[PDB]
């Protein structure tokens, strides 16, 4: 699949041990953006006077 | 001094190169001992080691102190470490190299580096001073 395509590998090094995504070294995991959008922000804000309404 | 030969002289080898001492030691660890394990997370090329290059006791400085500039506090030596250690070999204009010494050798060719430490001080006084 085109997109995860990867030929003719040529590696120097073995690959990089794992931390469980930063939950060996900080004491929790990072894994999903899923996780990130259930972290709240700022969706609007204003200011309303009396002038704005009715 | 009660033999032919003076006395035994108590000896410490490591790599190619053999220490002797006559007298019992002061000694202290600056932190607990252990093994590494998180230095595995910060480097995926291999850790190198040359045991028989870098285990070898290596001599330092010679520092000479005087009665007359021995007050309380003085310092005979402030230095970095291992940093003035490692880079004690200087050109004509004090720029360090690490070309020449075998223990050093190896911190030439690479980026990153670790280990412990061990310091010795041998003073080599005569039966009549103090201090």
């Amino acid at each position: 699949m085109e997109r995860t395509f990867t030929p003719n590998v040529m590696q120097p090094t073995p690959l990089l041990p794992t931390t469980n995504d930063g939950r060996v070294t900080f004491g929790e995991a990072f894994n999903d953006l899923k996780d990130l959008a259930r972290r709240y922000q700022l969706y609007w804000e204003g200011t309303i006077l009396e002038g704005n309404l009715r | 001094m009660d033999r032919p030969e003076g006395s035994e002289e108590r000896t410490v080898q490591t790599s190619n190169v053999v220490l002797g001492e006559t007298n019992i030691e002061s000694q202290d660890i600056a932190s607990k001992e252990y093994s590494p394990t998180w230095d595995r997370l910060a480097s995926s090329e291999v850790s190198d080691e040359y045991p028989m290059l870098t285990d070898r006791w290596l001599f330092w400085k010679s520092v000479k102190w005087e009665v007359n500039d021995s007050a309380f506090g003085k310092m005979l030596v402030q230095e970095k470490f291992p940093q003035s250690w490692v880079q004690m070999d200087v050109n004509v204009n004090n720029i360090p190299r690490y070309t020449n010494i075998p223990n050093f050798i190896p911190f030439n060719i690479h980026q990153y580096m670790r280990a412990d430490f061990e310091v010795k001080i041998y003073v080599n006084p005569n039966d009549f001073v103090s201090g």
